[PDB]
DNA sequence: TTTTTTTTATGTACTCGTAGTGTCTGC
DNA sequence: GCAGACACTACGAGTACATA
């Protein structure tokens, strides 16, 4: 099949609709974005029965009904849509997509819409039999080093100047979310007519509607950013994030940095990092961090990590978050937390 | 399952109060694990439930017998945790209340017994309680555990205690090396570890137990002399943790008594291993690194779910801690 | 019911009740005049009594006579209470109707008239076990019921208990049961059933039971079902695996000397002849409480201390007071921590250790 | 005529017998005489403090017959029912009863209804902290904008539970629990219209005894009146509470503080003859030692209830040391931490005393 | 006669009757001036700070006789019809009272018909997060190809909790929570377009307890004037937010740092006035402490969550040594671990905050 | 790029799909 | 007379959430 990038799905459209899109990622704005785009084209191109189809597991399973049936009053061509799961389709969806794949009308459009698809999901018989010619686009966010030249790209795409310190601003305040990103790219436009956007109107014509997963939380504690990490924490709380998905995050670097130190005064580094089956993006940052914390910090983290697991599966207690910051407060940057909150 | 030799008094007796009309109908067993509690319990109900044309023993021909030995009667109720559970919840235990107040099917008597009381739920317990206080005229229950105290007050008043004697050590070391082939010191040991109960002794060899302890006894023998507490991670970090911790627990109660010089030791299999703990750590150490071992071992058995990764992680860290020179103790505390 | 104590020896009449003077005085007083109520709320721990007094209350409310404070006795709107074939009352064990839907389902059945008494009694037990939105649901109810229906609440403790709950209520209050008191219920009733009772293992059942007389009867029946069939002084010490030897005060000596391989061997001797830890600990401190006794004055020995008193007196003579307060509160801190140990022995050997190491 | 519940019988019936709350009954009836009626209320505080009788009476004063009258003029005929509580107006909801929001909403289809007699439908929702989220949501619109000839009025006891935004747009009463002379000087009066005699340091002890509410002191007045003859003498409070007085504790303390371990073990004989528990005397001589704290730090700290004793107080506060009133109260609160795992509880409070003799820093027992 | 309450006869009816958020009336002014409408606009917000306000006054400007504009007249029929609760094109759904799929598809079947009235048939859905799974994906497709004479404006509460996919073809106009001065000058407006007499202290008190809402301002205003018998003093105010303070937290530990035994008491028993969970108030004071020595070690720990006590916590964080919160922090862990089996949970509360008291000074 | 994800026991609602029942009509 | 046609009521499940 054709693996594709947002930026050049308009080509791929234009010179020629294929049998079926899949269009995946984890980002709203710019799966809504290809949707749209792929159903203007079809509605230019001839399709005009457009179905939304949701696939959530529940007592919604009827899209045959639309496929085997030709269209009495016009030729009109469809369009079908599927919500993929938060996770991605189980083996019963897997073999169910697979019998919808089975027959499929030259006049059918099919668009399937998720999150990533592992390779559980990807060498299931669906995406097997899909893999011939339907073209899959992919969505992904920036990351918050990519997000200025997206935010460039777009201020271009809408005719705007926000020279560098208004780009940082709205980096900072929409990281993670840009569908906020760009519904105030569009709400600067409406409020000043003249495009040219400085940091005295985008700095209170901004939110601080932030979303976040706990892999940032864990880099930035990693990396020291102090005020990311707070912010992390804080924007996490404000979603009502499990607290247990956070402690197990981090957790496991931590684990990952206590054994990493342990073995740090015998042997070097660049076979440690070989061994102990290490990511090749976090490497520098494990040495970082390794390079800043010694192991009395790192034991005081882990005393205070054990406390919070304990505290929150035994005492129910709700002081959960505010412990998470002060592990942040102990963690790369400045060990204190003398008793107060290192139990 | 399997008979024990030294459950036929018991049984005998309970059976013999039985048959008269005189037992109580709520009986809470304190056999130790590994011990005779199921087979005690299944030979009570299954005398219970059906005929009683021979006395005291199994009358195989009648449709009770039957029923039992296929393990689909309807009025044998048995309360157990699902195998995607481990505490019993408090469903099961309502659902088999209301189907308890149903007349036999069989016409016969009625019996509801619980796998392990302790694994109750509070919930569960209370509503059991009053069940128990006032059943069907029908019904008899049967309750197992180890600690009478680990339950609750209330269900531990309504119900008889009965309680299983330890054979004495000679006699279960007797019965251990019949079909168990071990050395003598070691089978002591697993006696000891077991609280001079069968079948746990005998279970600690019939599984993989055995060969995790020489492992961590290996493990130990390394890190003791070096004062490398870590590494032991790898040891403890098991589906069994609770079982580990509780070797470990009794290695350094043996070091810490062998202090003392107490004549009897609990590890006597490994006796270089012992005096190397009483030779590298000061009594003090000793006793706080016991005191932290059983404490958190507590943690993991009472608190569910809590990932046993970071905490046995936590007590290496605070043992290593221990043992550098110039640190505090902490005091045992109510 | 065939021989099962506790159940076929209900209390039926007010007169039958053991201790409880001030609860039984006051539902007296309250029933022989007007002053009658609409939600009772009997608390107390185990096996003193919460259920029965409130059976006697509903006996007492819905008997043909009228308001009575005692009970008719022969009768038929009482012996249906009795037997369970009662249809004025209700009861419901909380534990198990926790649901709130089930609370609901109760307060949509509240106007309805009673069939016969003058009283519809809903008897609630174990109250504290209602789950919340169910006690909100009973609250408005609670208030101000109806003129013909009566709540009757009965709880092991108030504390899980809302407070609104226990501001509608009046709060009865079943003090535990004294040793007397006990002794003397448990021979009456072995009197009254023709069984063999020894006086020293009466006392002995009243002192394991705790202040809770239901299980002083289970003890008794656990006696009877062993031993010869009757109550003896030889099977109820063996059975409570109490210890009637110097182990105890040997065992202190040693501890207080730290005299570890003495103090380790009078423990697995112990084992040997498989003295219960709990028991052991028990008597370890009444002894050290004996000691401090007598350290105010020798008149506090205790009667004469068996025929040991030396022993305690050189021991009372040798040790300050500030050592004993340690090791009483070290055997107590092991006491507490007990069953959160793998085992009893282990654990008793744990407490010994902890005091063994204040310089004794 | 008959003898029915105190809690029951005195619910206020105007404004004018409601006791303590001054704040509330003076904004509720200043309100309503100029006028001014918000169209939701809600009356928050602690238990049996009369949220729901003041609720009651707002409707009366809405509801009464000669107009919106700050003071309910006696019994009228749009009054009688409300004190019979059949009024056809007023709303009676059992929100507990009512959690589902399948019932909020038939609640809510009728509301444009016109009353049948009165000026105001008033919808009174007892324990508005149960209804389910979903019924919150769906009453939020009508509470924003409801029609002129409708009323809420929300009773409950923690306002959090409750969501912000219906905390915005209603009136928010709070009820404080009452002061202890308040709750005596109302029982005082309850007591003298049933026709019975009474002790005054009975009814101080029955103050003291209820925690700032009233229905749990009518009700434990009720108990009282159960356990004495029909009277509330001393002796049956003393009973009935399971207290000290204010004497035999203060005796303790003493002696203990004297380290004359003689008179502590006689008193507690006496104590053992009185057929006493053992933890209350343990939580009552707590009690005066944290009294003593209180004395010693502010120097006037005592109430009148305690005024028998007053002068002994202040004794013990010019000769104590603060710290040694800290080791006293750590050392019994550890006796109370450790009395339930003694030998005998009786034989555990002997230890507790004897170990806060043993370690009197002034005069310790010899070694 | 019939005062109506401040909360409603109050509501601003034009665009210059709505204070502060300019942010979002002037985007809605230059979309309606020019042409770019989007075809859906989601109002958020916090706790009555303007949402269904300026929804209702975007439904008014999209259908004014004039023409669409950012003034509506005020004058024509429509303007007059829309103001009271009675209109045709405008449709205001309590989402929250029909939340089921089986009331939205008889209200969101009317888009196919033609506006009888005005241009552009406009539905105004209220508390838009409470609809059910099935009533989401209605809307959803009716707003995948809305016909070009239909807007939607919905108005809710909590934005995250709609589903992304709805949330993606909405124009969301997030509103800013009121600052303590616009509150403080739209209640003076308010009191002199009325006959209150008021004295600013008052009206500043009223503000700082406001939280930020012009609902909950001008709820306690109307409490005020009556409990205030007409005018608004000071100590009226004063006293009633007395009988409503909630922070006896901060105040209290204020009062424990500066070692005020008298005002400790004080507060001690007003906390016991009103009915508080003793457990609760001593675990929320270890929660405050906890992040005042947090600040201490870095001014980016006092998130967003605590901002109406922002000044305050950053005083006692600035003014304190750590080692003294350390040390406070330490006795009042150690008195909640004893608190429960204390002679009364008021009493022992009482005695750890004199053992926290009688260190540092005195 | 990259794959990564957690305690639970118990209870309380809410909303939709689908069966079981009633009845009532033009069959 | 009779399905059959709704019409309605109940129940299961999927899901959200609360408390401890
Ligand atoms: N005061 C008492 N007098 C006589 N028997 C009692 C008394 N208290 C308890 N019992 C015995 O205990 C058994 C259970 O009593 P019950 O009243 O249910 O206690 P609870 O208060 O815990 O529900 C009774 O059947 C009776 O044998
Ligand atoms: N302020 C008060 N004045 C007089 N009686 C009161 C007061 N508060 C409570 N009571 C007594 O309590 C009884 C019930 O009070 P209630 O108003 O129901 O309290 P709640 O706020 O908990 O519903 C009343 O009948 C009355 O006797
Ligand atoms: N921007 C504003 N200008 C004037 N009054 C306002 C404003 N915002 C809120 N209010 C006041 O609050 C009351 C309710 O406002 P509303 O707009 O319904 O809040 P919501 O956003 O929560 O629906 C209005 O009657 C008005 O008095
Ligand atoms: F066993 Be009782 F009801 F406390
Ligand atoms: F309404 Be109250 F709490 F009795
Ligand atoms: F009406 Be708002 F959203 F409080
Ligand atoms: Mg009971
Ligand atoms: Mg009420
Ligand atoms: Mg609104
Ligand atoms: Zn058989
Ligand atoms: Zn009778
Ligand atoms: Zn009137
Ligand atoms: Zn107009």
């Amino acid at each position: 099949m054709i693996r594709l990038y947002p930026e050049q799905l308009r080509a791929q459209l234009n010179e020629g609709l294929r049998a079926a899109y899949l269009l995946l990622g984890n980002d709203p704005l710019l799966l809504q974005e290809s949707q749209d785009a792929v159903r203007q084209v079809a509605a230019a191109q001839g399709f005009e029965e457009h179905h939304t189809f949701s696939i959530d597991p529940n007592t919604d399973w009827n899209a045959i009904f639309s496929l085997c049936q030709a269209m009495s009053l016009f030729a009109s061509r469809q369009t079908l849509l599927l919500l993929l799961p938060e996770n991605g389709p189980n083996a019963a969806i897997n073999e169910q997509l697979l019998t919808l794949t089975g027959l499929l009308h030259d006049d059918l459009l099919l668009i399937v819409r998720g999150n990533k698809l592992s390779k559980a999901q990807e060498n299931a018989a669906w995406f097997t039999a899909l893999a011939n010619r339907s073209v899959q686009v992919t969505c992904q966010t920036p990351e918050q080093a990519q997000l200025p030249r997206w935010v460039a790209a777009r201020a271009k795409q809408l005719n705007l100047e926000l020279d560098d310190a208004a780009n940082q601003v709205l980096c900072y305040c929409y990281e993670g979310n840009l569908l906020a990103l760009a519904q105030a790219l569009e709400r600067l436009s409406l409020l000043w007519p003249d495009g040219k956007l400085t940091l005295p109107r985008v700095e209170q014509a901004v939110n601080d509607a932030a979303h976040f997963t706990p892999f940032h939380w864990v880099d930035a504690l990693l990396m020291g950013k102090s005020k990311r990490a707070l912010h992390i924490l804080q924007q996490l709380r404000l979603e009502g994030s499990e607290p247990v998905i956070l402690l197990r995050t981090l957790q496991r670097e931590l684990l990952l940095l206590v054994n990493l130190k342990r073995q740090s005064a015998h042997t070097p580094l660049r076979a440690l990092f070989d061994k102990h089956r290490v990511w090749q993006n976090r490497r520098g940052m494990m040495g970082e961090a390794l390079n800043r914390l010694s192991q009395t910090q790192l034991r005081q983290a882990v005393q205070l990590l054990t406390r919070t697991e304990l505290t929150l599966k035994q005492d129910y207690g709700q002081s959960v978050w505010a412990e998470l910051e002060g592990l942040s407060l102990l963690l790369c940057h400045k060990p204190l937390a003398d008793v107060f909150i290192d139990g | 399952m399997r008979w024990y030799p030294w459950l036929r008094p018991d049984f005998e007796k309970l059976v013999a109060s039985y048959q008269a009309g005189r037992g109580h109908h709520a009986l809470l067993i304190q056999a130790l694990p590994g011990m005779g509690d199921d087979a005690l319990i299944y030979a009570l109900s299954r005398y219970l439930l059906c005929q009683q044309p021979q006395g005291h023993k199994s009358c195989g021909h009648c449709r009770g017998c039957q029923l039992m030995q296929a393990g689909t009667h309807p009025d044998y109720y048995t309360l157990a945790p699902e195998k995607g559970k481990n505490t019993l919840g408090v469903d099961a235990v309502r659902e088999v209340t209301e189907k308890l107040n149903e007349h036999a099917r069989l016409g016969g008597a009625k019996v509801v017994w619980v796998t392990d009381a302790a694994l109750l739920t509070d919930a569960a317990a209370n509503a059991l309680l009053k069940t128990l206080e006032e059943p069907p005229a029908e019904t008899w229950f049967f309750l197992a555990t180890r600690e009478p105290e680990r339950l609750l007050a209330t269900l531990r008043s309504r119900c008889r205690l009965h309680y299983l004697a330890p054979p004495p050590e000679q006699y279960a070391v007797t019965w251990l090396s019949r079909e168990v082939t071990m050395s003598q010191d070691a089978l002591l040991a697993a006696l000891r570890l077991s609280a001079g109960s069968p079948g746990a002794a005998l279970a600690l060899f019939q599984g993989d137990n055995w060969q995790a302890r020489e492992t961590l006894c290996q493990a130990l023998a390394y890190s003791v002399p070096s004062g490398d507490w870590y590494s032991l991670l790898a040891a403890l970090n098991h589906e069994q943790a609770p079982a580990r911790l509780h070797w470990l627990a009794t290695l350094l109660m043996d070091a810490l008594k062998r202090h003392h010089g107490a004549a009897q030791v609990t590890n006597v299999d490994v006796p270089g291993l012992v005096a190397e703990l009483a030779n590298h750590l000061s009594p003090s150490r000793l006793q706080a690194i016991l005191g932290d071992v059983c404490h958190i071992r507590e943690q993991l058995m009472s608190v569910t779910g809590i990932n046993r990764e970071l905490l046995i992680t936590d007590l290496l860290l605070r043992i290593e801690h221990y043992l550098q020179p110039g640190v505090v103790l902490p005091v045992p505390h109510l | 019911s065939y021989q099962v104590l506790a159940r076929k020896w209900r209390p039926q009449t007010f007169a039958d009740v053991v201790g409880q003077e001030h609860v039984l005085t006051a539902l007296a007083n309250g029933l022989s005049l007007g002053r009658i109520h609409h939600a009772y709320l009997f608390s107390g721990t185990r096996g003193v009594g919460k259920t029965s007094i409130a059976r006697l209350l509903a006996k007492g409310l819905n008997c043909e006579t009228g308001i009575t404070a005692t009970p008719c006795g022969v009768c038929d709107n009482c012996r249906e209470i009795e037997q369970g074939r009662f249809v004025d009352l209700i009861e419901i064990d909380a534990a198990s109707r926790t649901k709130v839907e089930d609370t609901r389902d109760l307060l949509d059945n509240v106007q309805y008239a009673p069939a016969r008494g003058r009283f519809k009694v809903y008897l609630i037990d174990e109250v504290h076990m209602l789950s919340r939105h169910s006690f909100n649901a009973l609250l408005k109810t609670l208030e101000e019921p109806p003129e013909h229906v009566k709540f009757l609440l009965a709880t092991t403790d108030p504390q899980k208990l809302p407070v609104t709950i226990l501001s509608r209520c009046l709060q009865f209050h079943l003090k535990a049961l004294d040793v007397e008191q006990i002794r003397h219920q448990l021979e009456h009733i072995l009197n009254e059933e023709h069984i063999a009772h020894e006086p020293r293992a009466l006392q002995l059942l009243a002192r394991a039971a705790e202040g809770s007389l239901r299980d002083a009867l289970s003890l008794t029946d656990q006696a009877i079902a062993s031993g010869d069939g009757q109550v003896s002084t030889q099977a109820v010490s063996a059975m409570l695996g109490t210890l009637d030897d110097d182990q105890a005060l040997s065992l202190v000596e040693a501890m207080v000397e730290a005299n570890g391989e003495r103090v380790m061997a009078l423990i697995n001797e112990a084992a040997a002849r498989g003295i219960e830890w709990e028991a052991l600990l028990v008597e370890m401190l009444g002894l050290l409480h004996r000691i401090a006794m007598v350290q105010l004055s020798p008149a506090a020995l205790g009667n004469d201390m068996a025929a040991i008193e030396l022993r305690m007196r050189e021991l009372a003579r040798t040790i300050p007071p500030t050592d004993i307060q340690l090791y009483y509160q070290t055997l107590l801190i092991g006491r507490k921590e007990l069953p959160y140990a793998p085992d009893r022995r282990m654990g008793v050997e744990m407490t010994l250790l902890r005091a063994l190491a204040f310089h004794p």
